[PDB]
Parts: structure tokens; sequence; C-alpha cells
């Protein structure tokens, strides 16, 4: 349902996706250190480096 | 040069000065914390229509949307922040006594430290904007809707590790360079070796990467501008400090081995002018980047145009009599 | 756990110089029966991933198994060369993935282990092409230099990353062409082999992987330019395509079209004795990629010869029609 957005000519699904689960992590606030937790786990075990907004 | 003028009205010093995209409106700013702006008529003269308080600090710019965006403005602060406004008709509410009719519809609040410039970007990328700050970083926000400009995502921060004065956006609509700005450091620093550094937005890791940096501009930056571009294969860039400088950038042909990685410049000095004899506090171009003006403490704005030769000199001086 | 366990005991044994006096034995090393349940659970682990699409990625993208990290850390351990084999089989089946490929050979480029950067004091190579020659040459079994070829064999289904390399040294696959070519290739008849079919079990899987490196390559007027790229501050030229330089070495009188022409000579005269012999079936296959690569160089050939005709490059090579009718070195005739 990410169909709020116009599509701006410099972007591609990489990033949309990390912007639905940025969407996602301020979205469910009730728990969110799980959730924080969860994703960060999984991108360090991945070797990811974090976002600034994930930070 | 033929001249009219305005009393403006600013209950302290104006920082900042600029037209709409047709020259049928101009904004003006001031440390009493106010913006303005002022419309030219079907009768050639101008008129004040909105003069309203933007901000908490000093106000160190103002810049306009382009048109196909409507009517909006934006304004940085001493307050830390920066604020967008847009021009709405019919909304004016005489509950609200002596309020405008430009409404702020958002306020950015993320640097740490003053925000010391703001420009809109080239409408080909979307209603995207850009902000710098004496956090030595710069910061660029979209909007998603035309409409909802209360809504701005910050997409980028960048960090320049030294202050930021000034930043530009260059003006290709050429889909043969990648998205670049540049930016100018207030740095008075002599362990910073250089006060210019430009970046560019790289498809291959969606990040604006740091592609130069003008390893001779060793002196305090206090603006910066591009020229706008007549189909040329190379960059032009003006530089505002203790002397004005143009520059040209050449994108060098990547070879089909050297993958993922930003561009690179084959970077000359075409002019360097000490002629102010004093420093540099603004650059703008004309419409077609074919004439750069500077002003400086020497109380002269100061044109300079290529020859046919593109040896580039000055060819006015436009200077108060005080008369 | 059990692999990162032996990947942590394994590297802490590794000798710190300075200790020379009376050491007892070492009661640490993987016994026999921890070696023989090892294999069955990386053979069930190979067949599992082999067919599930969805086992390899589910396995790979496990946050605390990290499956590829811990068998490449395994591989520079001083481990049995059978142990090594079931290992890199593990990774071929693994390697079926496209995203899991692209991040292996960034991986196995990080690893060293084909020696692909030889720094100019290193008087001993590393890796592989010691383990071929200084363990697999002793034992005359080749387990594990069968098990790179098919993981190398895996890996070009996927294709390579061009940049593969890439400041670490030139960019591109050359490396392990030259190893596969020279190392393994134009020596396979000069080892010993305790099963007289290992050396064509070890000639089908290097044919294998120049097939398909031939097959997939088509030729570019770019491959035919000298493409520079900046490695530590000196301009070096970047590494031709692995199909370019399989071409080059079919249109010249080359060792590897010798042994290439050379292997269809032994094929028919083992052929016309229509006896069964140990690996006959991998002979068979050895002669049919063999055939495959010289089919593959005459569909390609016309297209190669015009692009450097163009170019200009200041390369020579003949026509495998011509090649194919020069003077057999066995036989002193024009028999190919």
């Amino acid at each position: 349902q990410l169909s709020s957005v116009i599509t701006t000519k410099e972007s591609s699904a990489t990033d949309e996706a990390w912007r639905l689960l940025s969407t996602y992590l301020e979205r469910y606030k009730v728990q969110n250190n799980l959730y924080h937790h969860c994703v960060i786990n999984k991108l360090l075990s991945h070797g990811v480096p974090l976002p600034n907004w994930l930070i | 040069f033929v001249a009219r003028s305005i009393a403006a009205d600013h209950k302290d010093l104006i920082h900042d000065v600029s037209f709409d995209f047709h020259g049928r409106r101009m904004a003006t700013c001031s440390s009493d914390q106010s913006v303005k702006v002022w419309d030219k008529s079907e009768s050639g003269d101008w008129h004040c229509t909105a003069s309203w308080k933007t901000h908490s600090g000093s106000v160190w710019r103002v810049t306009w949307a382009h048109p196909e965006f409507g009517q909006v403005l934006a304004s940085c602060s001493f307050d830390r922040t920066a604020a967008v406004w847009e021009e709405i008709v019919g909304e004016s509410n005489d509950k609200l006594r002596g309020q405008s009719h430009w409404v702020k519809r958002t306020t950015l609040v993320d640097s740490r430290t003053s925000v010391t410039d703001v420009k809109f970007a080239p409408k080909h990328m979307g209603l995207m904007l850009a902000t710098c700050s004496a956090d030595g970083i710069v910061r660029i926000y979209e909007a998603p809707d035309v409409m909802n400009l209360s809504q701005w995502s910050l997409q980028h921060e960048i960090s320049c590790k030294l202050s930021c004065s000034c930043i530009s956006w260059n003006p290709s609509s050429s889909r043969a360079h990648s998205p670049m700005i540049a930016v100018g450091s207030d740095d008075s620093s002599p362990n910073a070796m250089a006060k210019v550094q430009i970046f560019e937005y790289n498809e291959n890791t969606r990040k604006y990467a740091k592609a130069e940096t003008l390893m001779t501009v060793t002196d305090p930056v206090h603006d910066i501008a591009f020229a706008p571009n007549l189909g040329r294969s190379f960059h032009i860039l003006a530089i505002a400090t203790k002397d004005v400088r143009i520059f040209t950038l050449k994108p060098v042909r990547k070879e089909l081995t050297s993958s993922g990685g930003p561009t690179k410049f084959e970077i000359h000095i075409v002019a360097q002018f000490d002629n102010h004899n004093s420093q540099v506090w603004r650059v703008s171009w004309n419409i077609t980047g074919t004439v750069l003006a500077s002003s400086g403490d020497d109380g002269c704005v100061r044109l300079w145009k290529a020859n046919y030769m593109d040896n580039w000199k000055c060819t006015g001086i436009l200077k108060g009599n005080g008369s | 756990h059990s692999l990162m366990l032996y990947h942590e005991h394994l590297r802490k044994d590794l000798p710190s110089a300075d200790s020379v006096q009376y050491r007892h034995l070492p009661s640490r090393g993987i016994t026999q029966k921890e070696q023989d349940g090892l294999i069955a659970f990386l053979q069930l682990t190979s067949t599992i991933i082999t067919w599930s699409e969805n086992a390899r990625l589910a396995l790979c993208e496990h946050p605390q198994w990290t499956p590829v990290v811990v068998i490449l850390g395994l591989l520079q351990c001083s481990i049995p060369p059978v142990l090594k084999a079931e290992l890199l089989k593990t990774l071929a089946a693994f390697g079926k993935s496209p995203e899991i490929a692209a991040s292996l050979w960034q991986s196995l480029e990080y690893t060293q282990i084909l020696q692909t950067v030889r720094i100019p004091s290193q008087r001993q190579a590393i890796g592989i092409e010691v383990e071929l020659n200084e363990i697999e040459s002793r034992c005359e079994e080749y387990p594990l230099t069968r098990a790179f070829c098919q993981l190398i064999s895996t890996l070009v289904e996927s294709s390579f990353p061009s940049n593969l390399g890439a400041g670490l040294r030139p960019p591109g696959f050359d490396p392990y062409l030259q190893f596969l070519r020279d190392s393994v290739f134009l020596r396979f008849r000069t080892r010993a082999y305790r099963r007289a079919a290992e050396k064509w079990e070890v000639a089908e899987v290097v044919l294998e992987v120049f097939y398909k490196l031939l097959r997939d390559y088509e030729p570019q007027l770019e491959d035919f330019v000298d493409q520079f790229v900046e490695l530590q501050g000196e301009e070096i030229i970047a590494y031709k395509p692995p199909g370019f330089s399989l071409m080059y070495h079919l249109l010249n009188e080359s060792p590897m079209l010798e042994l290439a022409l050379s292997l269809l000579e032994e094929g028919v005269k083992q052929l016309d004795t229509y006896a069964p012999f140990p690996g006959k079936k991998h002979l068979e296959k050895a002669v049919q990629h063999c055939l495959a690569l010289l089919n593959l160089t005459l569909q390609k050939e016309n297209l190669f010869m015009d692009l450097l005709r163009e170019s200009q490059l200041a390369l020579i090579v003949c026509p495998l029609e011509q090649l194919l009718q020069g003077i057999n070195p066995r036989t002193k005739k024009a028999d190919n």
C-alpha cells in the first residue's frame, strides 16, 4: 500500500523497501525495542551497516 | 545600466534577495525576523504584497521553487531551523488579523547548528530541497506530494567534516551527468587544506558520494554557483572567497572496467580575480550562464564575461555614488 | 555450532614461532569418527541444498550459522583433503543460487584459497596450488582439486563479477584460468594416480569449466582494447575475458591445443579396442567437452578474427581449421 508517494525518477525498489521498513518501525511503537533489536541483529549477522535513521 | 529604487522597510540588516522564475516577484529577509514578498505590476511598478515573521533567529537566505510546483518559498535561520511557505488564495482569516496568505506548511529542525543556506532542487528530480549548516552537514529533503507541503522526508545527510556556508545544485537537465551538489566552507582553520567539496548521486550505491574536492581553494568561502548549461560537455563553477574564482569541471569518460565508483573530472581554474581588493560575498549567474556577477567590501557589484577566446574579464562595475 | 567450534579450535592452535621446546601430542585434531560423521552431514547438507532453492537461501541468510564464512575458514585450516573436498562440494551446491554465487566470488577472492595475489618477498605459494602439488600429488588421489573444479564449474553458470579482484589486483577471472590451465590441465598427464579412472575424472571437470566459459562468452570490440585501471597509484591493464583467453589459446599452436588434440587421439585409440576400461565414461565426456570446445571456436572464429582486424591489436592468431591440419607431434602426420 505505498500508493501515497509520487514516483521521483531517481529511486529504485531497494530504498523504498528501506522506507517501508522505517515506516513500520515508526507505525508500531508499542513494542519498539524488540523490532529494532530484531532488524539490527538481522543486519549485523549479514554484515550490513546501519542507516542514520535506524541508529 | 538604468536603475529604479524601492524603500524596503526591513527593521534590521537584510541578508538575502531572490527573484521568482519569471522575474515578476521577489523575496527579501532580515535580522528583524521577517520575510517580504514584492510583486511587479502590469504598469512596471513593484508593490509589497506580504510582510511577515518567518523565524526566531536572523534569516540567512530566501529561495523560490519552480512554478510547476506553484508558489512556494523556503527560508533558513540562526535558530537552527528552515521553513517552507505556500501562497494560498482565499484562506486569509480576519479571525487572526495581520497574519499572511503566505502560510507556513512545515518547519525542518534536524540541524544541530545555524542553517546557513537553503536551495530548491532542479525540478526533474522531484519537489526536493537542500539545506546546509555549521555542524558540517548538508541535508536533502523530498516532498512525496506537491499539495501536502507539511510532509517532507529527509533522504540524505551529507558529511563535509568542515562547517558549511553555502551550497549549489548542478543545473544539468541532461541525462548524461548524475545529480550533483557543490558545498562551500566558512572554516578559518589552517588545518583544512580545501574549503570546497563536490558530491554526486551514484545510482549504484544510492547515496551522495564525494567525487571531488578543490585543493586550490585553501581560503574561506562565502557563496558558490554552477553556471546554467548551454549544452556544454563540461560544467562551470563560480566561487566567492578572498577573490572571485571560475572553475571548469569536465567529466573523465570511464573505461568499461571502472564500475561502481563515482565519476571524476578534468578540473581547471579559468579565472581568479582579486579586483574587489576585499572579500567576495555573493556569486550569481545570468539565465544562460555566460555572465557572472559578484559583490565585495569595495561597494561594487562587478560583472564578468568570456570574450570570443574564453578569456574571462571584468565587463562592468555597478557601484553606489553616495548622493 | 560443531563447525564453528572446530574452526575456533583449529585456528587457536596456530604455532607462535618462539616455542622451540618439547611439546606433547596435541589431543585436539578431529578424530576419524568425527571426520566420517562431518562428511556424512556435509553430504546430507549438499544433497538438500542441491535440490531446494529455499534451503540454500534459508541457511546462508542465517544470522548465527554464516555457513559460507565458517566453511571458507575451515578450508584455510590444516584439515584432511577429503574433508576439504566435501566442504568445497557443499560450497558448490550453495553456489547454485546467483545471489549466493556473487557473494561467494568476493569471499573466495578475500580468502585467497587460490592465491590470486603473489607478494614479491613470498618464496612459496599458499592454498590449493600447494595442496595439489605437495599433498594430492603424494597420495596419488585428487579429491580436493576435483571439488575445486566442481566449485568453479557451478560459479560460472551464475556468471562471475566483472570487478572480481579489483583494488587487490587487475579485475577479471584470469588467475583462476591460469591455475586450471597451467597447474591442473597441462599437468593432468604428468601426475601419478592410484585410481586409473581418476586421470579422466580430473579431465572431465576442467574441460567442463572451459566449455562453460567458451559457451557463454560472445566476442565484443571492447575485448580487443586494453582497458587501464588505477592500482595503488599505477595504471595497469585489466584481465581480458576468460573466453577471449580461451579463443587466443585455441587459435594458436598452444600446449592447451596440443593437450586437447592429443586427448582426441588417445580417445579414439582407447575406443578402437572396444574394451571396458576404468573411467571409460569419464574419458568419453572429456573427449565430448574437447570436441565441443573446438566446435564453439569454429562457430565464433570469424567474428573474433574480424573484431581483431578492426581493433588493430598487435596479436597474431591462426584459423583453427589450419591448426587442425598441423603436424601431430606424436604421429608425425597431419592426422588431427
